[PDB]
């Protein structure tokens, strides 16, 4: 499963948005970053706590692309 | 979700679903298997006693 | 006809039925009408293709939604011995909304126990669009119906200027057959009724004076006939335009009147023998949209229990009758009975059970 990394500003509703995709049907990711950069978008440095639905299924993988992607998280690396 | 009993739940329903699919697929894939066998096997030797029609 | 449909995790069956059956348990303090809602057993391969047909069925459902609205507007419309607030709703497969939906079950009819989710879906919308176009035409030939039948109560209706002559000009008085002689048409005010017949005399040459006779009274006006020469008419109806006098152009037409006569029994006779069977017919599409409409709640119903729960697939469920201003509480106890069930962390986004609208 791929979990992003996210200046975890809204990691409450990114978790919680992604359940309600399909909820409950991948297991939860949780990825932690400490001192990190900072944020390329806002230049910011800010431990990054991640909570990441990753689907098999092409359908809900494709759905959850775009809901983490319409919310600011990157999901840059497989 | 946050809690681990939750997502414990989920993760072996998740599985459950994964595995449903699974079953159901490979026997699904051993059935068609059964029916191109004897068909195929039929096609070729009819074909094949057509040439020995021929033969004769 | 607003009932909730609710979804259950179904644990344990016989508990679920205690929670949902019993009168101790029954909804808002066993005032709320709950009855068990049940499908046959179905099986669906693979989840994700659920999911998308999760969508799918959301979408048949505003279409077959959309169907059932069109032809409740369908009947409403065309109020043969009916009216808006009488017989409102019909009976599905003779029996009412609660009684079908209670005796609802997943028609083999409808779908093969064996077949795809995907094919039933096929066969709900396949359905639905022959619905859609069986009212289209079925509508249009209403329409046109109520439109020409307005269209003759205007020829038969209005002031004696405009309207038709067929009850009024008999063979006798409109002078018929003359080479020389033209008989045209005059609006007089009642009030002005001799003032018009010396008028006349004064609209063109050789134009005889007193010969102007009412044949039939309006409420403002009286029609009557002139008779003139031919060669006159155009000086005549001229002048009468230079008076502020409408001179109609007229001819007696034997033909045209019988036919328009034949046409008002002709379009009052259609109207009825169609509405007759046009009803029937779109009884029975009512009848089998709403078996479908159910039938699409309770796939829907499938694929959101699956999606919830997966395996083992026991569905339990139940079909509420909220009593009035008791929703909130009916919310809650079934919130509290499912809450903790559904997830640690905590509606669309998160959802105690899943539950789905009917409103008829």
């Amino acid at each position: 499963f791929v979990a992003g990394v996210i200046n975890r500003e809204r990691i409450p509703t990114f978790e919680r948005m992604l359940w309600r995709v399909c909820r409950g049907n991948v297991f939860l990711r949780q990825a932690e970053i400490e001192n990190p950069l900072e944020d390329p978008v806002t230049g910011d440095y800010v431990h990054k706590s991640v909570f990441i639905i990753f689907f098999q299924g092409d359908q809900l993988k494709n759905r959850v692309k775009k809901i983490c992607e319409g919310f600011r998280a990157s999901l840059y690396p497989c | 979700a946050l809690s681990d009993a939750d997502v414990q739940k989920q993760i072996k329903h998740m599985m459950a679903f994964i595995e449903q699919e699974a079953n159901e697929k490979a026997e699904e894939i051993d059935a068609k298997a059964e029916e191109e066998f004897n068909i195929e096997k039929g096609r070729l030797v009819q074909t094949q006693r057509l040439k020995i029609m021929e033969y004769y | 006809t607003e009932f909730w449909l609710i979804s259950a995790p179904g644990e344990k069956t016989c508990q679920q039925t205690w929670e949902k059956l019993h009168a101790a348990t029954t909804k808002n303090n066993n005032l709320a009408v709950s009855s068990k809602f049940n499908i046959p057993d179905l099986k669906v391969g693979t989840l994700d293709v659920l999911v998308g047909l999760s969508d799918e069925l959301a979408k048949l459902d505003a279409f077959v939604e959309g169907v059932v609205k069109k032809v409740a507007q369908y009947m409403a419309d065309v109020l043969e011995d009916s009216k808006d607030k009488v017989q409102e709703n019909l009976l599905a497969s003779g029996v009412d909304l609660v009684t079908y939906i209670t005796r609802f079950q997943w028609d083999m009819a409808k779908y093969p126990i064996k077949q795809s989710l995907k094919n039933i879906s096929e066969i709900i919308a396949k359905g639905v669009t022959q619905i859609d176009n069986d009212l289209k035409s079925r509508a249009s030939a209403y329409n046109n119906l109520k439109g020409n039948l307005q269209n003759l109560e205007r020829k038969n209706a209005g002031s004696l200027l405009t309207r038709s002559l067929a009850e009024i000009v008999k063979k006798d008085d409109f002078v018929l057959d003359s080479e020389y002689l033209v008989t045209l048409l005059v609006v007089v005010p009642k009030l002005n009724h001799n003032d018009w017949i010396k008028q006349y005399e004064t609209l063109a040459e050789m134009v005889v004076p007193r010969s102007s006779n009412v044949l039939s009274e309006d409420q403002d006006s009286y029609l009557c006939n002139v008779t003139l020469f031919k060669k006159a008419v155009d000086d005549f109806r001229h002048k009468a335009r230079e008076n502020k006098f409408i001179v109609r152009d007229f001819q007696y037409n034997e033909e045209e009147m019988r036919a328009d006569k034949e046409e008002m029994n002709r379009l009052s006779t259609d109207k009825k023998k169609q509405f007759g069977p046009l009803v029937r017919w779109l009884k029975v599409n009512f009848s089998e949209a709403f078996i479908a409409w159910i039938h699409i709640k309770a796939l829907r119903v499938f694929v959101e229990s699956v999606l919830r729960y997966g395996l083992p697939v026991n569905f339990q469920a139940m079909l509420l009758q909220p009593n009035k201003k008791s929703v909130k509480k009916l919310r809650e106890v079934l919130h509290e009975l499912y809450k903790h069930l559904d997830s640690s962390a905590a509606q669309q986004e998160y959802y105690p059970y899943v539950y789905y609208k009917i409103d008829c």
